[PDB]
């Protein structure tokens, strides 16, 4: 049966909520447990009325992140195919009751100071159900961090976080994230110097720059685990395939051009096309604090301009991470 | 940005 919030969010976590993120669907807060950060993310499910402007989702709906969430959060601890590139999964609950007035409050915090799109959750009943996922707290998104990275090196390995841990999934689990637009990749400061993963068995190293990746949000993604395939069915979605300004709304159009609108296949070229918007990202709209002023860094500049110039011609992001050059 | 927006 469902829990109350009180569960999920006892006293003190709860009073330490403060909101970082928002969609049509969910609210995402920042809160501590045991000294420690996590993202909370919530949704309300199987209810008949509108909760910002669009009907809840039903459980049936949200199920399939959930189960992505848990089986890329576990590829931590695998042998064969093991990244930490992705974001950990701390719990699961579905909790019934209205919205606590402390997420309102923070909730009002949020909307004062960067404004919502959303409505006050206020009008939730004591029937309303909901699912709470708690995540690891991942950093701040690669969008906030436009002007906040040190230099170009630091896209590098950005870069090669993100290629090494869609490769690892897509060889354990024929993976597509299939939106990994830079507002669900988030960065935070690691003092270790190099990151591991392990890719069919070979065990590797990659240089942090300071940072370690993780990809959130599987809304839209797709894997497999002995020929069952979990998945989000937009073959029939009628704005997905419509956006303008911003590569990223090419990005559904030409992913629906390689899967010829079946989204049940496996098509890992779907990961090289993202990779393919991040790295124009970093070479167009991410601006650094210390620009290529030396010959090394104009070097650095060259082999990702390189990087975006042919990665296109790779069929997955396994072939990018193994036979690319920048990665050598 | 989000895929889908309120909107
Ligand atoms: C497709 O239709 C998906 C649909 N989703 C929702 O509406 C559900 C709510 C989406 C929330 C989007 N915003 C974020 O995820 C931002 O919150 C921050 N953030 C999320 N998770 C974390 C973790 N684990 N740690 C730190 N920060 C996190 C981050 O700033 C995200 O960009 C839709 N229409 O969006
Ligand atoms: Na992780």
């Amino acid at each position: 049966g469902p829990v109350p919030f009180s569960h999920c969010l006892p006293t003190e976590k709860l009073q330490r909520c403060e909101k970082i993120g928002e969609g049509v669907f969910g609210e995402v807060f920042q809160t501590i447990a045991d000294h420690t950060p996590v993202a909370i993310k919530i949704i309300a499910i199987e209810g008949p009325d509108l909760v910002n402007g669009s009907h809840q989702k039903t459980f049936e709906e949200i199920l399939p992140e959930i189960i992505i969430s848990k089986e890329l959060s576990l590829l931590s601890g695998e042998v064969c195919n093991r990244t930490e590139g992705f974001i950990g999964l701390n719990s699961v609950h579905c909790v019934q009751g209205s919205y606590p007035p402390l997420l309102l409050k923070a909730w009002d915090h949020y909307n004062s100071t960067k404004g919502s799109a959303n409505d006050r959750p206020d009008f939730f009943k004591d029937d309303q159900l909901f699912i709470v996922l708690e995540f690891e707290f991942g950093g701040i998104d690669l969008e906030q961090m436009r002007t906040k990275l040190s230099s170009l090196a630091t896209a590098k390995s950005i870069l090669h976080q993100l290629t090494a841990s869609l490769a690892v999934a897509e060889a354990s689990l024929r993976f597509e994230h299939r939106d990994l637009h830079w507002g669900n990749v988030l960065l935070k400061k690691t003092s270790l110097k190099k990151l591991h993963y392990t890719l069919n068995g070979k065990s590797s190293t990659i240089p942090s720059c300071g940072l370690q990746v993780s990809i959130i949000d599987y809304t839209l993604s797709r894997l497999e685990r002995d020929g069952i395939v979990v998945f989000c069915d937009v073959s029939m979605d009628e704005d997905l395939f419509t956006g303008d300004g911003d590569y990223q709304f090419d990005i559904y159009r030409l992913m629906k051009k390689e899967n010829n609108n079946r989204w049940g296949e496996y098509h890992p070229y779907s990961n090289v096309l993202w990779l393919h918007y991040l790295t124009d990202k970093m070479l167009k709209q991410m601006t650094f604090k210390t620009k290529c002023n030396t010959p090394a860094m104009k070097q650095i500049k060259r082999k990702i301009q390189e990087f975006h110039r042919t990665m296109l011609n790779f069929s997955s992001a396994t072939d990018l991470l193994c036979q690319h050059s920048l990665f050598k | 940005a989000r895929k889908k927006q309120t909107a």
